[PDB]
């Protein structure tokens, strides 16, 4: 999510980002399971609480990643690129339903908020 | 024994000139009171207690087996939030004053009043000027409120005690300069509802108005305190019979101050055994008085009184001694003394004492005397019809003295009431149970009361939340108290945590200490191999 910030308004790199993306964050979750059973030769809320942090974070970032600029909305790359993060956060919620509630107790600008409601 | 009453009420919260709340200045003024009776070498058996203007339940806030630890905590974080309730707090104090009396023998209401079995209390009550509230008006009468009595008190009838003295401290400080310093050894009252409630007691109701006023009140304080024998006297029924150097006309007739009964626990005998007449068969006992209703009279009647009776030092503190020095403190003579009230079948009185001066003239020695002293001092049948005058019970303690002769009495007539001795043992029992239940929950608050109520104007059960003060939020452990801003970063900081491995992991962010951090309790947890033999 540190690329070269230029892809953000590209639908397929952006598409391409949040597949690794999702990939990355399961892949930290199983190397965390598997570090915390080398170890010790309690620790299990710690790496579920971080776990549930890195994907808040992760949230954080997708959702800023769709404001418009720095400073039409409806046919533009930015549109795709917010439905495409959309339908990710929409599968993380199915996959876990307590990183939304997490996220929604973290909070995020009222811009998104007709954007997540309608498209999630 | 003292018992700070410290209100920490709403109307505590003004600031004085010195830039502190009225609250700040009490706290300050016992702390200097602690540091100035620390100078008496007599402070190792006292104990300090804590009463506020809060809950029955949440009163008290040290009390019995409170050493000066949690008594200084307390008083240390105490919050003026809340209405002025005097008499509920009044009468809390003077129930948790009179939780361990009815366990030990102190007024056993059964064999005289004995005054060599002391308990000392001081109160200060340090309150606002006025205008005391009750959460429906303004009231002022200020009387004691009687909705739940402890079982086995309505033997006394009033709330205070034998030994229990009342201060006061109004704390009249002004805001802007408190510039009367006119007169500078002058102490005045306070002229409110307290004072009579004080003087009812024994003990003035100062009324400060300066910090140098406060410093003085405060110094002449600490040199009230000893041990609490506090007779009232009166001038009935002699038309002031003091014809001796001058002519009698006066205010030092009802005089309730206290006596000094130092001990050589006390010793003494010769108790003033009640006001009224015992019956041989009475279910209900009459109530008696926290105050007994001495009266003296002036008559010489021959004030040597010389004999191997047992001596008595019963010091009395000079309040109304004028009196006494306008007739050149009586050389060589006294003036008897009796309890009213029928003292015994058929009269009105009878002399048990007087109150001869000592050689020195500097006090009065209050020279208690037996039942009936000049009839027994000066056997043909004599004694046997003699003993019938004095109460029944009055022979225990006497007879002891006669254990200094010999022995011709016996058990057979020592029974006061078959009555009287029932139904006093399961109100000990009862005292000892509530004097239980109130040490146990005095220091356990447990509050846990935070909600806003929301109402309608999920349904009829929702409240919303509080802002908790001592939350300590899990930033390691509970996700959920990371905020929006600082969350990557903490995020790197907990993997981190994690993936190092370390000894003795910890939640806590960073929790650098407590509020205290001592030396020797630090340096006790470690080890130096080092004695500095050099």
């Amino acid at each position: 999510l540190r690329c070269d910030q230029r892809v953000h308004r590209c639908p397929p790199l952006m598409d391409i980002t949040l597949h690794m993306l999702n990939g990355y964050l399961l892949a930290s979750k199983a190397y965390l399971s598997a570090h915390l059973k080398e170890t010790e030769q309690t620790r299990e809320e710690l790496k579920n609480a971080l776990l549930a942090a890195q994907d808040s974070a992760a949230v954080q970032i997708l959702l800023e990643i769709c404001l418009p600029t720095e400073e039409d909305n409806l046919l533009c790359n930015l549109r795709e690129v917010q439905c495409l993060i959309c339908c990710l956060l929409h599968q993380m919620y199915i996959a876990d339903p307590n990183i939304a509630k997490l996220v929604h107790f973290q909070g995020y600008p009222c811009e998104l908020l007709p954007l997540t409601v309608a498209g999630i | 024994i003292l018992l700070f009453l410290i209100d920490t009420s709403a109307s505590m919260n003004q600031r004085s000139h010195l830039g502190t709340t009225y609250l700040d200045t009490a706290k300050g003024a016992v702390e200097t009171f602690m540091k100035l009776r620390a100078r008496d070498p007599a402070s190792r058996g006292d104990r300090y207690m804590l009463v506020t203007f809060e809950e029955p339940p949440y009163a008290i806030k040290a009390g019995w087996k409170e050493n000066h630890a949690t008594f200084m905590n307390e008083l240390k974080n105490l919050q003026a939030e809340g209405l002025t309730t005097l008499g509920q707090s009044l009468r809390t104090a003077f129930d948790l004053l009179n939780l361990n009396r009815l366990v030990t023998g102190i007024d056993n209401y059964g064999q005289g009043r004995n005054p060599f079995f002391l308990e000392p209390a001081i109160i200060i009550t340090i309150t606002d000027g006025s205008k005391l509230t009750t959460t429906s008006g303004v009231q002022d009468e200020l009387h004691l409120p009687l909705n739940s009595p402890l079982p086995g008190s309505e033997l006394t009838k009033e709330p205070f005690r034998w030994d229990q003295r009342l201060f006061a401290l109004v704390l009249r400080l002004p805001g802007t300069m408190s510039v009367e310093s006119e007169q500078l050894t002058g102490v005045p009252l306070d002229d409110s509802a307290i004072t009579p409630m004080c003087e009812v007691t024994g003990g003035r109701s100062y009324s400060v108005c300066s910090p140098r006023m406060l410093n003085q009140c405060l110094e002449s304080l600490v040199q009230k305190v000893q041990s609490g024998v506090v007779i009232n006297f009166e001038k009935a029924g002699p038309d002031p019979s003091p014809v001796e150097d001058g002519q009698p006309d006066g205010s030092q007739p009802w005089h309730s101050c206290h006596k000094l009964i130092y001990v050589r626990v006390p010793i003494g005998h010769w108790p003033v055994p009640e006001s009224f007449w015992p019956d041989q068969n009475s279910p209900t006992l009459p109530p008696r008085t926290s105050h007994p209703v001495v009266k003296f009279s002036c008559t010489d009647c021959e004030p040597m009184v010389i004999d191997k009776l047992p001596f008595d030092k019963y010091e009395l503190e000079p309040s109304p001694l004028t009196q006494f020095i306008l007739e050149r403190k009586s050389p060589q003579t006294c003036w008897q003394v009796y309890v009213s009230n029928s003292a015994k079948y058929s009269e009105l009185g009878h002399p048990f004492g007087y109150l001869k001066a000592s050689t020195a003239l500097n006090c009065v020695n209050l020279f208690v005397m037996p039942y009936n002293y000049p009839v027994l001092l000066p056997w043909r049948q004599s004694f046997e019809s003699y003993l019938k005058t004095m109460p029944p019970y009055y022979l225990g303690p006497l007879k002891k003295a006669v254990r200094m002769m010999g022995a011709p009495n016996l058990i057979a007539d020592s029974m006061e009431y078959g009555l009287s001795y029932s139904v006093i043992s399961y109100l000990k029992k009862l005292s000892q149970q509530a004097k239980i239940e109130s040490d146990r929950v005095i220091g356990s608050v447990g509050k846990k009361v935070v909600q806003e109520t929301g109402i309608k104007v999920e349904y009829t059960g929702f409240q919303v939340a509080l802002l908790n003060k001592d939350l300590k939020p899990q930033t390691f452990r509970n996700a959920y108290d990371i905020p929006r801003r600082n969350l990557l970063d903490h995020l790197t900081r907990m993997r981190s945590n994690l993936l190092k491995s370390t000894r003795r992991f910890l939640k806590g962010q960073d929790e650098d200490q407590v509020h205290s951090v001592p030396i020797a309790q630090m340096g006790n947890y470690q080890e130096y191999l080092k004695q500095v033999p050099s």
